[PDB]
């Protein structure tokens, strides 16, 4: 049989997380901009997480990039806006979340390069 | 909102299993201090004990509650076997950690981190 | 097709019996189980007078890190970092610019030694041969950071090595 | 009458037959107790009544097991068995009622 | 596209056209896409690029010895799809898989052209455009990258 | 007739696909999805309430007979409610096949546990809550397998980073092994390797 | 001396290796099954290649497989030593074990040959072998296989009819058909008890469905009965090379597809399309289909699996692997019940456990 | 291989087994450590024409899974039942 | 080529020194710096420039498959040198 | 700052604290805890030293790669100081013995190594200089020990004027020769203390205690030119401190008093050992020797260190002086000695 709990989904103190990197932390959730060298657009179709960067310091021995954050590298991938949110409130994190940016459609007509009377009328092929 | 229940129907059946597992623990530190060789003393031992059960005094939800007084015993089952050593049970007390400011200027002085 | 291993009927006439009390009370095959150590006794021992004498490599063999030259004495590395991408331990770190010259080449070629696993991915991936493994095996050290090596370790050690490892090359490198 | 089945633990049955006649029909009367359409009843009686047609038609232990294909004879005891104790649990669970509950909207979608 | 060769023959080499300090040309590079000249008229309205001769020869560039510095010369290097023209000051530094990338914005005006800072290690290694339509679109002026 | 490229096995396919059904047929109480794989692995999809009727109508009947359990384990994928996936890999000698049955839960959702079916679950569902955090109710000993004694946290989430959060060093002051946040002399580099251009037209997914 | 309850604490080895595999193309990703039963290297490569090779819907050419057979059957060799040898070495009987270890000697020198490293060969990989075998190598190995019979016997004239051998072993750790299935055994631990399987032959890969050979069945479930599988297991892995040697057809070494193997050095330095596939095979790596296998093999210790988890991408999503000595271990408890404290000794060997599998 | 006759006989019948025939140390009987170099074959897709990629492509044929059933007559086996195994007529009793 | 700092500590072929007041150079005391004294860069700048009779040559590195991949320079400038990009031989047109 | 020496990171193992120290004397009792110290939040160490390479092992675990510097070194011989300290932005002095030599005498490791210690690091340029003294220098004292404290405090006050000169009590600790020493005299049956040990008052302070006052000094910039005392908490009577030792290591106090004249004797029978004396003359004198009241003087507490109570960290240094019987004996058992307000 089922119970009612009617709280809103919290498991910050069963995640081993350390206090500080709780509530110091900034996620960001976003869909990554597409690499403008390039034209593909297959990495720009999921929602990303990730977290505030912090202190990176050179290592004295071999000049080597330090770091003292646990989260740096951590990265996690997401289908839709709202399971990111879901993950970030029951983890108790701090977030900021970016409204995905789609290409606008364009006008796109070969014959606008030979106008008659337009600007569009190209000067070289 | 209608979900499976781990051990305990509601937070007051919660929170009979968490005053057991206190006591279970307060019997435990005189043991553990003797067992171990701590220089630590026993009150020590259970103002511990009682910090980390005031750490988690604002949860409100009994199947979070289920899990830490889970976690809890098998930390104590760890501890009466002597599975842990010495280390295990000194890694509560942080010797060798330095104080971290909490202030805002100490921690503008050292670095960056909020 | 299976065979079984222990499945066995012992004989029960008189001999097979006697024989089998024989075993027992003179101990017949423990006594045989000493003449087997006694033959070894007499043989000739496979150890070998290390370090006068060494134990057989072949040419693939995967040993101490090399950066090698072209002929005329400039380095193969171009700072591509293949070999850093690749590297299944993370231990290459490269810095690149360009060079006084218009020529593309490192400022920075490190490895981590305790970090590397001697897999050879880094020479596989190179594509000028500039990393390879060496023949060396005999560079143990007294501390930590010795076996962190930076690009003019890894340059000496090919000017050091180039010889053997040119002529490891090409007994292999119609296999690859 | 075989000397031993070759499995560790598994003891040679004086009276095969006569044990799978007794076996296939204890599943029978148990399976009679599931309700009629469902498919565990349906299937578990079809397969039942096979073998028990090919314990009564073969009398030789050795050709017994080449119809029943399912290794020795005390192998298939054992079998029957694990379907006698799977059938009276089927009853408790009940897994001929309809699904509990859908999942959610992509549980199953991979990749994400 | 195909996992081998079957082309036997020797290749073509073009030399090479200086066009000012930001945009290196490696032209034996070029696939002949025209999206350069394409750019450089359209968009930042300089009709200085263009292609000359014909067949497998037609080469594309200046004709004359000429500097492109336009203040928005900088995003040829983006829409070229080799390595053709590439950043003379991001010239061998480092590789893209290597690079974390921040999104930020740009400060050199009040436009607040949407970039990517690629940094390595702690270095920030350059400065590319992230789309905005209502903004820059995909472009930065060069002062910006 | 194409060195490279894998043959199929259509009767396998065939075969699998009747026997999923078989299962869907009588187990409809529990089971959501059945489906086979290109290179023929059949996959059951259940209620988790079904672990105990699903799994022991699979050991125990007699057109099944999946008396190994293989692997027992779990997949963390955080962009689901029901974050974790249990899946069940069983082997039926008698019938020289393989299956696998799938379910799922969330960090606060207990699982039936699968000793009372196999015996061999016993290790591997410690390991599971071990490594992931997920609880297998009436476990006759349910603890940490593979972590260190009181380790914090459950390394396997997607989430968990992947060098932690503690490093361990001797301190010679207290004369023993300590516990202290982790600093790395050298930052794990993270590599953007993915293409941005798509692979696989067949797994496209509707925009 | 008697003991009530053993309580194994693993996790001492353990590390994190499929948390880091999840960072790892799978390329980068396959020297980690090398260091897992770090005893039988190659086919733990094996049976990776295997599981990659199936979602990528490739397959390895003919001389790869046979090469992989014939590799697979030598690991097995170096395996069975260690595991006869090291459980003799702890039941008291120490010689037996450096006869047997100037045999992996030189079974470590075929290794180094075909890939420059004694164990951690990282020699299987997907799409078939790195490098073809060297020239005048299966002579030698020829030369090896012929003696390794003799020197078979010479173990078994220590310990098959020793009676001290056999009171430590007879009778010991006793485990029945039906357990042993129920809690999870695989390999010897099963065929001890009679139970036949071997995934050799009952789920054939690469060319296995090729080769003769006999699968040793024991009677009793004990020690000793496992002890002699292992034993004739070695007999029938050099009948296996014998063919394997003998049957060795010619061309190439890796799937002749250059976005999964890597092309030839040669060819990189002279064709643009095998430039461009080395430089994205050596960083990018090749992507696999989205898709989930579980894909095991007859690894020496018993069944070896991994389950694999594409998302699409170059990169794992997971890689769980299945350790036999992880089922094996937890049945430790119940084997030893009603023996005493050396007896455990020899439970342990029989098992055949390697750590680095069990924890990872 | 240097052993003298009587040593030879004396372990050689201490062993029961004749071992200079089978000895363990390598002599001359092995490959020489300078080989002649290998000419490597190539595989099957070296052609210069009816070699379209798209016609030998091992990934791209690789399909999603078959949904059987999805929650949106006889009895069958997951397989045949596997065939017994014959006993070895090489050795069916070691 | 191998300068001295001031300090007398040698200069890499990277341009690397620790400068005056840098307590870093504390680790070469009692030992010494590692310093590849062969600079490329002086090494490849004394091989000769190679005289060749058309428009377009081919540079492998030299040594066939061991050498670099095979790459094609334009030699149509006449105020300069073709250099390759792999391992900086020189060539110029013959006339 | 010089940019190499800018602080980053989190005051840990991997991080640069800006500290270049160079310890002299770190491998002896006070040294480890200091190299530790330094170790911990990432400062680079040179830790010159005279002993055999064997006896600094210890100390290498207590940095991340390269952060520990050996040299050798002669107190002879200034080039050896002179390289060592070249690079150093501050120099500690550690170096001393309880007993003379006949190639050391208190003269040569109290005043003339001090001296050249500090002169060598003044021409260097190096900037902070830490001096171990000790709080009952004095030359009135009995003790040589002592009187050679006095002058060589002096001397290195003249020589580097803003050297920090720090003032310790008797320290107690794991690896001391205070409370160990007391503990050890059970192998001779009766504790013997000169009139009883009534007549004497010791105020010892705690190792760590000291350790965290010289690191603190290193880095507060009021330090400079300074000198402080650094004491224990409490003040006791030695008979008590020495029962106390006796009852927290389980073993039977018999104490009985010895005159001075035959308890100076016995001293100088122990000094026949050519290697390290069990006691000595001085160490019978120092022992004996109340421990002077400073209140001119900054102690720990100017520091931000809290001086922690002997009673808190006895066990901790005498659980291993107890027999098997003995050993599992909790904190609580024993009473504290009898202060002195
Ligand atoms: C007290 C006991 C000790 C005192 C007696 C000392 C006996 C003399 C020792 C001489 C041994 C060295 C022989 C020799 O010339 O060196 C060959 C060697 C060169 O010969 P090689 O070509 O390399 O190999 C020789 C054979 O081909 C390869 O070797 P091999 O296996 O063919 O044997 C050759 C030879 C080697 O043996 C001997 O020559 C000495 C035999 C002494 C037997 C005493 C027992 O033995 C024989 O020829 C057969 C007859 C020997 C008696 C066999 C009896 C076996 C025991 C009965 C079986 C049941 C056992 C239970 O030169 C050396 O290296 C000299 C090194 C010095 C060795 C130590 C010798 C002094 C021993 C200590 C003396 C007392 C102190
Ligand atoms: C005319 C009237 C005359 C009357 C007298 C006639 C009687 C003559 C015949 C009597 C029998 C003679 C042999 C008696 C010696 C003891 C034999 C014995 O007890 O051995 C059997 C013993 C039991 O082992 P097991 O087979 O497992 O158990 C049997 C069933 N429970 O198994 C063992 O003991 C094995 C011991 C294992 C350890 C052996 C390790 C050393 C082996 C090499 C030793 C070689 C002996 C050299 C002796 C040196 C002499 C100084
Ligand atoms: N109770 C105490 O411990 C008190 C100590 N102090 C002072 O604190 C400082 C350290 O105390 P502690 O650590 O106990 O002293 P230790 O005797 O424990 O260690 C002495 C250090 O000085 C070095 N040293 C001694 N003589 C020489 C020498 N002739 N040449 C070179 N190096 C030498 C030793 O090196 P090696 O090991 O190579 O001999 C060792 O590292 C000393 O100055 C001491 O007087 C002050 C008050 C009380
Ligand atoms: S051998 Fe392997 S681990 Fe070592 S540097 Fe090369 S690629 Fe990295
Ligand atoms: S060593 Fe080779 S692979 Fe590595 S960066 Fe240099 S050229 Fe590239
Ligand atoms: S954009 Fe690049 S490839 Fe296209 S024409 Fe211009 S230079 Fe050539
Ligand atoms: S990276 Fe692209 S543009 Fe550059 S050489 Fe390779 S294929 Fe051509
Ligand atoms: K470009
Ligand atoms: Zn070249």
């Amino acid at each position: 049989q089922l119970i009612t709990v009617d709280e809103k989904l919290d498991i910050t103190t069963i995640t081993g997380v350390p206090e500080e990197h709780i509530k110091t932390r900034k996620a960001r959730i976003f869909v990554p901009a597409r690499n403008n060298m390039q034209s593909g657009v297959n990495n720009t179709k999921k929602w990303k997480m990730e977290f505030d960067t912090r202190e990176r310091w050179e290592n004295p021995l071999m000049g080597w990039a330090s770091t003292a954050d646990p989260l740096s590298n951590l990265v996690l991938t997401f289908s839709t806006k709202e399971d990111a949110v879901a993950f970030a409130e029951k983890n108790g994190w701090s977030y900021d979340v970016e409204e995905r940016k789609v290409p606008k459609p364009k006008s796109k007509s070969y014959g606008a390069n030979f106008s008659w009377n337009k600007r569009t009328r190209v000067s070289t092929k | 909102t209608s979900v499976k229940p781990i051990f305990s129907r509601d937070m007051n059946e919660a929170k009979r299993r968490v005053r057991e597992l206190y006591r279970a623990w307060y019997r435990e530190v005189p043991n553990t201090v003797h067992l171990f060789q701590l220089d630590i003393s026993v009150k020590q031992g259970r103002d511990k004990v009682r910090e980390m059960f005031k750490k988690n005094a604002h949860i409100t939800d009994p199947r979070v509650v289920d899990l830490l007084v889970i976690k809890g015993k098998m930390e104590l089952e760890e501890t009466i076997k002597v599975w842990k050593q010495r280390t295990h049970v000194m890694r509560f007390f942080h010797e060798t950690e330095a104080p971290r400011p909490k202030d805002f200027l100490s921690k503008f002085y050292v670095g960056h981190d909020p | 097709t299976y065979k079984y291993v222990n499945l066995r009927e012992p004989s029960m006439d008189m001999k097979s019996v006697t024989d089998r009390a024989a075993q027992t009370l003179l101990w017949t095959e423990l006594i045989r189980g000493l003449g087997m150590t006694l033959s070894y006794l007499f043989r000739e021992p496979a150890t070998i007078n290390y370090p006068f004498e060494k134990g057989p490599l072949s040419p693939r063999f995967r040993g101490e890190h090399a950066l090698r030259r072209y002929p005329s004495g400039e380095e193969r590395c171009i700072a591509c970092k293949l070999c850093e991408a690749v590297c299944p331990a993370q231990a290459i770190t490269i810095e690149a610019e360009p060079r006084a010259d218009g020529s593309r080449r490192t400022t920075r070629y490190d490895i981590d030694m305790t970090k590397c696993i001697y897999c050879g991915f880094c020479q596989e991936a190179c594509p000028v041969d500039a990393i390879v493994e060496g023949p060396n095996f005999e560079f143990s050290t007294e501390t930590h950071e010795e076996l962190l090596y930076n690009k003019e370790k890894l340059l000496n050690n090919g000017d050091k090595w180039e010889a053997e490892i040119a002529a490891n090359i090409q007994a292999d490198y119609l296999y690859r | 009458l075989k000397k031993t089945t070759g499995l560790v633990g598994l003891a040679v049955c004086e009276t095969p037959h006569e044990r799978l006649k007794i076996l296939y029909t204890k599943i029978l009367d148990v399976l009679g107790h599931i309700p009629k359409n469902a498919a565990y009843r349906k299937y578990t009686e079809q397969i039942t009544n096979e073998k028990l047609s090919m314990v009564k038609a073969e009398p030789d232990v050795k050709k017994l097991e080449e119809r029943l294909q399912g290794g020795q004879i005390e192998e298939v005891i054992l079998q029957a068995e694990n379907e006698l104790s799977l059938a009276r649990k089927m009853i408790q669970w009940k897994p001929w009622e309809p699904l509990v509950e859908e999942p959610p909207a992509s549980q199953w979608k991979w990749p994400i | 596209g195909s996992d081998r060769s079957r082309f036997l023959e020797g290749k073509r080499a073009v030399e090479d056209k200086n066009i000012g300090p930001l945009v290196k040309t490696i032209m034996t590079r070029c696939i002949q896409c025209t999206r350069c000249i394409r750019f450089a008229s359209e968009i930042a309205g300089v009709d200085d690029l263009g292609t000359t001769g014909r067949g497998n020869d037609m080469q594309v560039g200046t004709y004359i010895e000429k500097m492109f510095m336009s203040e928005l010369s900088g995003n040829i290097i983006d829409i070229c799809p080799v390595g053709a023209l590439t950043s003379k000051p991001y010239a061998f530094t480092a590789r893209p898989w290597e690079t974390r990338k921040t999104e930020s914005i740009d400060v050199m005006d009040a436009v607040g052209s949407n970039i990517v800072v690629s940094t390595r290690t702690g270095e920030v290694m350059r400065i590319l455009p992230r789309m905005h339509e209502d903004i820059n679109e995909e472009w930065i002026s060069d002062k910006t990258r | 007739t194409r060195p490279t490229v894998r043959p199929r096995n259509d009767v396998a396919h065939k075969q699998l696909s009747a026997f999923g059904e078989y299962v869907a047929e009588i187990l409809p109480k529990y089971v959501q999805q059945v489906q086979v794989s290109c290179f023929n692995e059949l996959e059951i999809c259940i209620h988790p309430d079904g672990v105990i009727p699903v799994l022991t109508f699979l050991r125990d009947h007699s057109n099944a007979q999946f008396k190994s359990l293989a692997d027992l384990t779990a997949v963390d994928i955080p962009t689901r409610q029901n974050r974790f996936e249990i899946v069940y890999n069983l082997l039926s000698l008698r019938f020289n096949s393989r299956i696998r049955v799938k379910t799922y839960t969330d960090e606060l959702t207990p699982i039936e546990s699968s000793v009372p079916v196999y015996k061999a679950a016993n290790w591997y569902e410690r390991e599971i809550w071990d490594m992931f955090g997920v609880f297998f109710a009436n476990h006759p000993d349910l603890r940490r397998i593979l972590t260190d004694y009181g380790f914090e946290g459950h390394p396997f989430r997607k989430d968990f980073p992947l060098s932690g959060y503690v490093e361990l060093r001797y301190d010679d002051e207290v004369k023993r092994v300590v516990a202290e946040p982790v600093e790395l002399a050298q930052e794990f580099r993270k590599f953007d390797l993915n293409s941005p251009w798509e692979a696989f037209p067949a797994y496209r997914q509707p925009p | 001396e008697m003991v009530r309850k053993c309580d194994p604490h693993i996790g001492l080895l353990h590390r994190g290796t499929e948390k880091l595999i999840e960072y790892k193309t799978y390329l980068q990703a396959l020297p980690y099954f090398d260091r897992l039963d770090y005893v039988s290297m190659m086919c733990n490569e094996q049976a990776y290649s295997l599981a990659v090779e199936k979602l990528l819907n490739i397959r390895p050419p003919p001389r790869a497989q046979w090469i992989r057979v014939l590799f697979g059957e030598i690991t097995r060799l170096l395996n069975h030593i260690m595991a006869v040898t090291t459980h003799a070495l702890d039941i008291g009987a120490m010689t037996p074990f450096f006869w047997m270890f100037e045999e992996r000697e030189k079974m470590f020198e075929f290794y180094e040959r075909v890939s420059g490293a004694r164990m951690h060969a990282a020699y299987v990989r997907p799409g078939g072998v790195h490098q073809d075998l060297p020239l005048g190598l299966m002579d030698d190995i020829y030369e090896f296989s012929k003696n390794f019979s003799l020197r078979i016997d010479e173990l078994e004239e220590m310990l098959t009819n020793n009676r001290i051998w056999r009171n430590r072993t007879v009778d010991i750790g006793i485990v029945t058909a039906e357990d042993a299935l129920n809690y999870g055994f695989s390999g010897v631990m099963l065929r001890g008890s009679g139970i036949q399987w071997d995934l050799r032959k009952t789920q054939p890969y690469d060319v296995y469905d090729q080769v003769e050979f006999d699968v040793p069945i024991g009677s009793r479930g004990d020690c000793y009965d496992r002890y002699l599988c292992r034993v004739e297991e070695m007999r029938q892995s050099i009948r296996i090379i014998s063919q394997c040697l003998n049957k060795m057809p010619p061309g190439e070494i890796k799937v002749d597809d250059a976005k999964v193997s890597p092309p030839k050095r040669a060819e990189m330095k002279t064709s643009m399309e095998s430039l461009i596939h080395h430089f994205k095979l050596y960083t990018e790596g090749y992507q696999v289909p989205p898709g989930a296998t579980y894909t095991a093999i007859e690894a020496p210790k018993g069944e070896f699996g991994v389950y694999l988890v594409s998302d699409g991408s170059s990169r794992p999503y997971r890689c769980k692997i299945k350790a036999p000595g992880f089922a094996h271990l937890a049945g430790l408890d119940k084997m030893s019940k009603g023996h005493m404290l050396a007896d455990v000794v020899a439970i342990i060997g029989t098992q055949d456990i390697v750590f680095g599998e069990v924890d990872r | 291989a240097s052993a003298t006759r009587f040593i030879q006989w004396l372990r050689n019948w201490a062993s029961g087994r004749d071992l200079q025939a089978k000895l363990q140390l390598r002599y001359q009987e092995i490959s020489k450590r300078t080989q002649p170099p290998p000419k490597l074959p190539v595989g099957p897709s070296h052609k210069l024409s009816n070699n379209y990629y798209c016609t030998r492509d091992g990934r791209r044929e690789a399909m999603p899974p078959s949904i059987v059933m999805s929650s949106q007559k006889k009895a069958v086996s997951p397989a045949p039942p596997i065939k017994r195994w014959e006993l070895s007529q090489d050795e069916p009793y070691l | 080529g191998v300068r001295t700092s001031p300090t007398g500590e040698k200069v890499t072929h990277t341009g690397q020194v620790y400068d005056d007041g840098d307590y870093r150079k504390v680790r070469f005391v009692g030992r010494q710096k590692e310093v590849n004294e062969n600079f490329a860069i002086d090494l490849i700048a004394e091989q000769p420039v190679s005289q060749v009779g058309s428009r377009v040559i081919s540079c492998d590195g030299g040594g066939g498959a061991l050498g670099h991949p095979r790459v094609y320079i334009n030699l149509d400038k006449e105020t300069k040198t073709g250099t390759c990009g792999y391992c900086g031989l020189q060539f110029r047109q013959q006339h | 700052l010089h940019h190499a020496v800018i602080p980053h990171g989190k005051g840990g193992r991997s991080s640069v604290s800006g500290i270049v120290a160079t310890v002299f004397g770190a491998t002896g009792f006070l040294g480890r805890y200091v190299v530790n110290h330094l170790g911990r939040m990432g400062s680079q160490v040179i830790v010159p030293h005279r002993c055999e390479p064997y006896d600094t092992m210890h100390l290498r675990p207590m940095g991340d790669l390269g952060q520990i510097i050996f040299m050798d070194w002669n107190g002879r011989d200034k080039d050896s100081i002179r390289r060592a300290v070249e690079h150093s932005s501050v120099v500690i002095n550690l170096v001393g013995r309880e007993w003379e030599t006949q190639n050391f005498d208190f003269e040569d490791v109290f005043v003339k190594i001090p001296q050249a210690i500090a002169q060598v690091s003044k021409e260097a340029g190096v900037e902070k200089f830490i001096h171990i003294s000790h709080l009952n220098a004095d030359i009135k004292s009995s003790s040589k020990y002592l009187r050679s404290k006095a002058v060589g405090e002096k001397e290195v006050r003249e020589t580097f004027p803003e050297a920090t000169i720090i003032k310790p009590a008797e320290i107690f600790g794991r690896e001391d020769r205070f409370l160990n020493y007391f503990a050890n005299i059970r192998w001779f049956g009766g504790v013997p203390l000169i009139s009883l040990g009534k007549k004497t008052v010791k105020q010892p302070v705690y190792i760590v205690d000291v350790t965290k006052g010289i690191i603190n000094a290193i880095k507060d910039p009021d330090a400079r030119g300074k000198t402080f005392a650094f004491v224990g908490p409490s003040r006791y009577l030695l008979f008590d401190l020495v029962q106390y030792v006796f009852a927290v290591a389980h073993r039977p106090f018999l104490p009985y008093p010895l005159p001075h004249f035959a308890y100076r004797w016995i001293g100088r029978l122990f000094e026949i050992s050519p290697f390290e004396p069990w006691t000595t003359r001085d160490k019978v004198e120092r022992i004996h020797t109340t421990d002077k009241i400073l209140p001119h003087l900054p102690g720990l507490e100017d520091l931000g260190v809290e001086a922690t109570p002997l009673e808190l960290k006895a066990i901790e240094v005498l659980r291993r002086h107890r027999t098997y019987r003995w050993l599992s004996s909790e904190i609580e058992d024993v009473q504290p000695a009898k202060t002195i307000p």
